[PDB]
RNA sequence: AAAAAAAAAAAAAAAAAAAAAAAAAAAAAAAAAAAAAAAAAAAAAAAAAAAAAAAAAAAAAAAAAAA
């Protein structure tokens, strides 16, 4: 405890200018000091910034003068205390600038799992009635696929069109639904036209304006578990908006589209729920608040939203595992208890579909760990109902289950890409099968760019650029 | 200095160098005593478990981490060596 | 150790009294942006965002916007009447003749766009934001207060001009009518006054530049000459004037009055022989600006007397003031890693965990009891703590909870690799 | 710019600073001493370094003391600025060569110094005064030791020429005692037919280093031992016909070229033999022999070898002795089993064959310097205990 | 009392430009956030220059010389060589005020204090930039003996040109900019010396007109009694055969200082029309300057019109010059002092937060107002990327501080810690929330 | 005879190849952080390809123009790479303090850009402040 | 009856081999023999030998609508 502390009178605790932050400090020293900056881009200057669940007492033992509002989820304001990715107006000039000239854009493959390849880029707009001019289409597709285009609000459900379009379930369904009139079921039947056009156009190309401006005008024709879905729902509008892709718009987008397919299902004139069986989960939600004043509930909820509860190895069939059966707790608060209702909440699936989807929402560290597991994700898997919980094994050979070995293959799922230029877009990726062959093929589908990738590439998931949300698991039969 | 749960080693100044606990293996959850390792006297330990993983463990103290690990079933009470007995 | 203690007008005539709060203040008035300003253009407009406006009739065209691209406060003007920009051929020109055109009092050219934002279409342009940006008239009459003017500032002003003069003259061209005292903007307390509007919108609605070899550019010389010269007169009569409050005397170049120019209140004959050159707009004389700074002659060397004297006395006082980089560093590196959430509660930061006593000094300082027990700071003692620190050199530190535990005496070296070591351990694996 | 930092060079380990100081005190300006003592065991590079204060008081340490005994070693005092430059740069010390033998740095260096103030001067001055003929002398630069060549390349200095056009290897003065005209080391040719005779040893091996002087070595004993004694120009042909008619053909027959009596100019045969002897020496066993030491007296050879007959194929059991007298404690048996010496070391370390201890480890007088090493480490130790005991005892 | 350096990259390091090559506009950096490293090097060399001591007597000269004390030798460069030298730093009773006191012994028909004082009075009613304070003379006992001394300011960076471009250790030359801002200077000056009416003095030619300031400087010391320490008009004419000496010789010396060697100087028997018509990289205009420069043959004290009777426009690029270096000093000055805010506003922040006892829970909150305070500190500096991994962004920080600093009733969302219980607030609360916490904790007359 | 003309690297950043690629390369040199060592004191002990695989255990050297003067005269220097500054670090304290002949095998960062010239210059405005203060002293 | 301690701290010490004139041998074809810092001190990255770089990929749009 040196000596050289022989004064140091005044307390000049902050602000004082009879002497300011010039240093009277240091002894003459001989080497580097602490303030050594390592290199950095600080690419953030700039960016456009911006602006039941009770208060739980971890925070309300000492609230005083308190205004705390619990509210806050993940989904809807993001990650915490994230900082948000540059993209200005130049890349509006990218925008300016052309695609592609006089060359193929369908490289799918770039050397460095960092870049880009041109195939993945958003491809230029379709300039109309210009001086004497129009734009045109057939580099972009050799095949005999039609092709959309994303003048329209959506910005998301062209990938649920490419995939919709692709299971023969729903497909054959919906256009056995057309030959009837049914003024009432507006999305079933536009839905249905628009992939009959798709089908007999063979190549040429195709919009979702009929089908854009019907669940537009429907969803503007608003003021339920409908609308409760529904009261998160219509926060689209003036499109500027930090996120154009978002968390989890295409997840509900999905989620209530699905939900309205099947209410216009039960209001045809023949009033079928062949794909509310076929799709849905047979989810017994037990929300289990009381003793005895709860709930057990059997919803046929046709989709699966990962929330990604601890991800309960590291690939995916464990995680949907977990999300069939699990419990928790909550601390919404039921009227038997008026205090902090300590509740918990069991689900279990109880049939297994043949159509098994898979909406993620989850951190990004799990997110850089499929990125590091070399084939995460399960090509085809089998699943049986073993005693309160689908186990969902390779084959069967790992554990047959109690109830009925299925064959469940996967045929596609939506691919979003985030650029090396900060623009976020949806491919599809699917795999047709042929019965003329009895082969495959994965069509990767951008908004009209249609090629042909290999299984592994687009079972490729290493690269930072890609990353899958919207997963459609078949019944391999049924594929 | 050793715990019931925490082994510690700090420098004659008293600043610290190493402390830890049953790190990600079961080592330092049954604690007993210390020991020295056959390759020098005032040097990394061999310390003494009986059923913490069932395996008594010398531990490089001067590099951070693990230096041998052997299964002995039974419980001790004391330890000793000279030099490079157990 | 190694340091002790430490460290109206005539020709200066930059004198801000407490200088460092004017500049704080000035960038004070940079920082704020009121959000809810209910303009139907929205904040995110053209490469732009965070439009607030400024006073009335550039009640807007005068935008404090930062900035998207840069990140950097700029000022926008709308020109909300016009609608017609037909040959993007002359806006690619205009782009040439101003994103060349470089001065320092000429404010420069950043671009301009045709937008449809405001419900109409405007042809708005952006240049530098400058902070309180007022007119001499505003700087003694108009606004409080009446800095009793010298012939020393109207030299001054004379110097500034003749440099926009000689600048765009370089550029071969002129300004039309800008030299009103409201449209151009000063720039503190000097004078160093940087006009922004240039009279360049005509240019948007017909094509007279240079091309018109009536050129036309020199009777718009021969044209600023006049109005330069009426800037004068109504500055100098005014400040005749208004000592305390007679403002203005609004006269034109129908109220230029070569008589009573030249019967001045004060003005000298090298004043009357300026306003004299510049009110006799004679035929075919393109007046040399070369005779009328010979006509000048001395003020150049008493504005660099000014400049180099205020210069001075800028690093003079800068000398106490660099102690903060270094400082400011050293606390990104602290505080950049003391409390995050996944090492809140953990194995390696308890009393048993690793970087342990990174903690205990930290607060040490941060909350040093009195003998009263009261944490009380005595800054001395903190930044003396803070530069050894900093320093590295080898010391004996007695810590305690306060009572009977982990107290170690330890240097400063060894805290130094730590720090480097987790920070860059957080930086990446 | 530095004022004075100078080199001394050939030094003697008696003269400290303190004796430095005392030659160079009168000078006037004495600022530090850096006595090269490298880092290994305080050795000196051959050199150390005197700084000065003064520039002219350093010019002038120099051009008064420059080959002047320091404590009786002539001290090698010049510049070395660009000595580093020298050192990463290969430059230097050049070769003018031939130099001589009675004559020192000081009075060549008076001598050349129209030539140049020479910056890097040795000669060949050992042994506390004795040159042997030759040295590397080179002065300031380029220039300088190319007006010496140029002006001064043969001429005269106490009946004796200088040579620095070759990079002239040494025994110079003693260069013409080996080009002395009766004795050379001949080539031994073995196995010779007798077809062979005095002409033929001249006819294709006087290209290879002319001959006159062509004798078919007949013996003591009347016939031929086979061996005939080729007789070259120079040792350096001895070379190109020992290394390059290596089991030549002459006519149809072997030329093992032996060298017949080497006169050391060309050396170093089987000197890789003392590196094939470090496959063995102190890198001793190779995991097969066995210094064992500790025996008793009447544990010979024959109870050594007696003891390690089930240790596998005995090839050397050995016992040095006092003059083959009394032996101070060590054996050694080189195996030909390696697996028998581990088990060796299982039971024949620690191991009582008579009445007293066994001692295995393997044989170096390579690492007796580094426990000398450890040595010092321990007294160093023992001496800071010590200080600080006796610091803190009041 | 020990030499060393402490700047070899030691004050702050170097950092490497080769990111910068290839850097976007949205992109900045700690130089570009604080200072480049020159300036600051320069001013604290000028700091240590006016402090070149440590603590000692120095008694072996006179101390104190009339209330001026630590008389200091100026030793730059100092041409007083092996002789007790004249010019030395010296602090007054006053201001403590650095001055270079010129002492000159040894001196006996000047015994009018009249002549120094006209001299003096005649000399402090000059007022220039390039005219340093003539102060301060009396003949004294000390210093030898009847040292009349002299006083300057003290002015460090001793850079008579010659020091300034060739004992000058990176080697730059003065192109044209220096050329007319020099140029400027001197007109100055005899501008000034035909408005007080007196010569053109004594020195010129790289002796005292070392470079104090920054941007290019003459401040020229000593035009003083060439000869009477002990017509007007032909000193007024002579006055262009020194600058046009000068002149010659620096037009001249640009050829020299194209390679790294030493000139001599070019005395006015070396100014030759030839060598005019024939030097390199000289504006002929400007060479047409120096053959008005050719110096006064009709002997009248030719003011400077008619050397300003070929130009204005490069003495208007001069101020140019002059005003652009001031506004960026004034650009790096705004930073230096919005970083003193901010740290000031730190040592607020850190003051009280992380109590022992506070530090119980995940979030260390103790009591009812704590954990609103310290609601902000994960967006403000534990701040992880999108991508998941934390690390500190310099910008979005000082973003940050800039709308917190002011305390604007613009509010923020966050989400602290449980991600459930978000929160909105502006930032005059949060100003006068940590100032009430302050009087809270440090109230200054009890706690 | 195949004779293949060789072409040295004349193309430089025309296409965005170059420029993407030189952002990775940015990257990277973001991500070396004094990897390749300039090796200093090339002993006479030590050679070329004796430090090559001395320092081959303690970093891998992607550009190796570790030579002497064609072998000839000794260069004394070379380039060696590292792994990452810790490794640098452990390269310090394992290979300090050893003589090999007469020079240490110094493989540091690369500096004195001017910065040797710098400091001699302050060296000899300190020896002239401090030979004016001890001529003063002495001339008492 | 030259009859020495039978080795601490993994000490510590063996070599596991030659010019062969044995007889009538001349003067460097070596391929190169080639030491200096240490007053706070010597300091390429890009990727590294052009022993053969043709290098504007035509264009044309009289223009929309849609009453
Ligand atoms: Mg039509």
């Amino acid at each position: 405890d040196y000596f050289n502390d022989i004064t140091s009178d005044g307390p000049i605790s902050v602000d004082d200018e009879t002497y300011p932050l010039s240093s009277v400090g240091m002894p003459y020293y001989l080497d580097k000091l602490l303030s050594a900056w390592p290199p950095v881009v600080f690419k953030s200057e700039g960016t456009i910034p911006q602006l039941l669940a009770v208060i739980s007492s971890q925070n309300e033992k000492l609230s005083t003068q308190e205004f705390p509002l619990l509210r806050y989820d993940r989904t809807k304001y993001g990650m915490r205390n994230a900082i948000p990715d540059y993209v200005c107006l130049r890349d509006i000039r990218k925008q300016i600038t052309s695609g592609l000239e006089t060359s193929d854009i369908q490289t799918y493959t770039s050397i460095n799992k960092y870049e880009v390849p041109p195939a993945y880029s958003r491809l230029p707009l379709t300039s109309g009635r210009f001086g004497t001019d129009n734009f045109d289409f057939t580099p972009f597709n050799n095949t005999e696929y039609s092709g959309l285009d994303p003048d329209v609000d959506n910005h998301y459900t062209n990938a649920i069109i490419q995939l919709y379009r692709f299971i023969p379930e729903m497909f054959n369904f919906v256009v056995g639904c057309l030959k009837d009139e049914n003024f009432e079921t507006t999305l079933l039947t536009d839905l249905g036209y628009l992939f009959d056009m798709m089908e007999r156009s063979h190549g040429k190309i195709c919009s979702s304006s009929n089908f854009q401006a019907s669940l537009k005008s429907l969803t503007d024709k608003r003021q339920e578990e409908y609308l409760e879905s529904l009261c998160i729902r219509e926060s689209i509008e003036d499109f500027n908006s930090s996120e154009s892709i978002k968390r989890n718009m295409p997840q509900k987008f999905n989620r209530f589209l699905l939900s309205q397919l099947i209410k216009e299902e039960a209001q045809t004139v023949n009033h079928n729920i062949t794909l509310n069986q076929c799709f849905g989960l047979e989810t017994e939600i037990r929300t289990e608040c009381s003793c005895d004043h709860y709930d057990t509930t059997v919803k046929l909820l046709p989709s699966l939203s990962i929330s990604g509860i601890n991800k309960t190895g590291q690939n995916i069939l464990p995680y949907i595992e977990y999300a069939m059966k699990n419990v928790t707790q909550k601390n919404s608060i039921c009227p038997t208890c008026g205090k902090t209702e300590t509740i918990t909440q069991e689900c279990t699936v109880k049939n297994l579909p043949s159509v098994l989807s898979l909406e993620l929402s989850l951190l990004d560290t799990e997110f850089s760990n499929i990125r590091s597991s070399k084939n995460w994700l399960t090509s085809e898997f089998y699943g049986s109902i073993i005693k309160n919980k689908a186990v969902l094994r390779s084959t069967a050979s790992e554990l047959k289950g109690t109830s009925h070995i299925f064959k469940y293959e996967l045929n596609g799922y939506v691919a979003k890409i985030t650029d090396n230029n900060n623009e976020t877009r949806l491919v599809t990726y699917v795999k047709k099968y042929n019965p003329k062959e009895n082969c495959f093929k994965w069509l990767m589908f951008n908004d009209y760019l249609v090629v042909e990738i290999t299984e592994e590439e687009a079972l490729k998931m290493t690269y930072p650029w890609k990353t899958p949300e919207i997963i459609i698991y078949c019944d391999a039969e049924e594929l | 200095s050793i715990s019931e749960d925490s082994l510690h080693f700090a420098n004659r100044r008293g600043v610290t160098k190493l402390n830890l606990t049953s790190i990600d293996i079961a080592a330092f959850s049954e604690l007993n005593t210390m020991c020295y390792s056959p390759h020098s006297l005032k040097n990394n330990i061999y310390c003494g478990g009986d059923n913490t993983n069932w395996g008594i463990a010398s531990i490089d103290l001067n590099r951070g981490c693990l230096d041998s690990l052997l299964n002995y079933s039974s419980k001790v009470k004391l330890m000793c060596s000279n030099n490079k007995v157990l | 150790m190694h340091s002790l203690l430490q460290y109206r007008s005539a020709d200066q005539l930059f004198i801000p009294n407490n200088i460092r709060e004017d500049l704080t203040k000035k960038n004070l008035s940079i920082l704020q942006v009121f959000p809810s300003s209910g303009k139907v253009i929205p904040s995110i407009v053209q490469d732009y965002f965070n439009l607030v406006p400024l006073n009335f009739n550039n009640k807007t065209t005068l935008f404090k916007v930062f900035s998207n691209y840069d990140g950097k406060a700029y000022v926008l003007k709308r020109l909300p009447n016009i609608d017609k920009s037909m040959n993007p051929n002359k806006i690619s020109k205009i782009y040439q003749i101003w994103s060349k055109i470089n001065c320092t009092n000429l404010i420069k050219f950043r671009d301009i766009f045709q937008t449809t934002k405001f419900g109409n279409l405007s042809i708005c342009l952006v240049f530098d934001y400058y902070p309180n940006s007022l007119s001499l008239y505003d700087y003694h009459f108009v606004n409080f207060p009446k800095f009793p003017i010298t012939n020393n500032y109207l030299w001054i002003y004379l110097v500034q001009l003749t440099n926009v003069i000689n600048s765009i003259h370089s550029q071969n061209l002129s300004i039309g009518n800008t030299l009103n005292w409201r449209k151009v903007l000063i720039t503190g307390d000097p004078g160093r006054i940087k006009l922004s509007h240039c009279n360049f919108m005509d240019l948007l609605f017909n094509d007279d530049t240079d091309t018109v070899v009536s050129s036309t550019i020199e009777g718009q010389q021969q044209l600023d000459y006049k109005y330069l010269g009426e800037l004068l007169f109504n500055l100098s009569i005014n400040i005749e004037n208004s000592n305390n409050n007679t403002a203005p005397k609004e006269y034109r170049l129908e109220e230029i009055t070569p008589q009573s120019i030249d019967d001045m209140r004060q003005i000298d004959d090298k004043f009357k022989d300026v306003l004299k050159y510049l009110i006799s707009d004679n035929g075919d004389s393109k007046k040399s600006i070369h005779d009328l700074t010979s006509h000048f002659y001395d003020k150049m060397f008493m504005v660099l007397e000014s400049s180099q004297t205020y210069t001075e006395y800028m690093e003079s006082v800068l000398s106490r003031e660099l102690e903060n980089g270094r400082l400011f560093r050293l606390v990104n590196k602290l505080n950049c890693i003391f409390g995050r959430i996944e090492s809140r509660i953990d194995i390696n930061w308890s009393e048993s965990g690793t970087k342990f006593p990174i903690i205990l000094f930290y607060d040490y300082v941060f909350h040093q009891v009195d003998s009263n027990g009261k944490p009380i700071m005595d800054l001395t003692h903190v930044l003396r703590c803070l530069n050894k620190l900093d320093a590295g050199i080898q010391e004996k530190l007695m810590l305690v909870t306060p009572d009977e535990l982990n107290c170690i005496i330890i240097s400063y070296k060894q805290l130094k690799d730590l720090i480097e070591s987790t920070f860059r351990s957080i930086t990446q694996a | 710019n530095s004022s004075a930092s100078l080199y001394v060079g050939d030094l003697e380990p008696s003269v400290s600073e303190a004796h430095l100081y005392d030659i160079f005190s009168p000078i006037g300006s004495v600022s530090s001493i850096r006595v090269c003592r490298d880092a290994i065991t305080k050795t000196s590079l051959g050199y150390a370094y005197v700084n000065f204060n003064d520039h002219e008081a350093g010019r002038k340490a120099i051009e008064q003391l420059n080959y002047t005994p320091i404590k009786g070693r002539l001290c090698r005092i010049m510049w070395s600025q660009r000595d580093p430059s020298l050192r990463k740069k290969g430059s230097g010390n050049i070769f003018i060569k031939n130099l001589h033998p009675d004559i020192d740095n000081k009075a060549l260096y008076d001598t050349f110094s129209v030539f140049g103030d020479i910056l890097s001067s040795k000669i060949a001055t050992d042994e506390n005064g004795k040159s042997k003929g030759f040295g590397f002398v080179h002065f300031e630069e380029e220039g300088a030791a190319k007006e010496a060549i140029d002006a001064l390349n043969g001429m005269l200095l106490n009946g004796q020429e200088i040579y620095v056009a070759p990079h002239l290897s040494r025994k110079e003065r003693d260069s013409q005692l080996e080009e002395t005209k009766a004795h050379y080391t001949n080539l031994y040719v073995k196995n010779i037919n007798s077809e062979t005779t005095d002409e033929q040893f001249q006819e294709l091996f006087a290209k290879f280093g002319p001959i006159v002087s062509a004798s078919l070595e007949k013996d003591a004993d009347g016939k031929l031992k086979g061996f005939g004694f080729v007789n070259y120009e120079k040792h350096e042909d001895a070379v190109k016909a020992v290394e390059a008619l290596n089991d030549s053909e002459l006519n149809g027959e072997k030329l093992y070229v032996g060298r017949a009596q080497k006169k050391n100019e060309r050396m170093h045969v089987l000197k890789k033999q003392y590196e094939a002897y470090r496959l063995e020496k102190m890198a001793k066993y190779q995991g097969v022999n066995l210094f064992v030491k500790n025996l008793d007296d009447s544990v010979d050879d024959e109870k050594l070898e007696e003891e390690f007959a089930p240790y596998g194929t005995i090839t050397s059991a050995k016992v040095m002795r006092t003059e083959n007298g009394k032996s101070k404690g060590f054996g050694f048996v080189c195996f030909s089993t390696p697996e028998e010496a581990t088990k060796a070391i299982t039971e024949k370390n620690q191991q009582i064959v008579a009445g007293k201890p066994l001692y295995v480890a393997i044989a170096q007088r390579k690492d007796v310097r580094r426990s000398q090493l450890a040595q010092q480490i321990q007294a160093r130790n023992q001496m800071r205990y010590q200080q600080a005991t006796a610091a803190a005892a009041a």
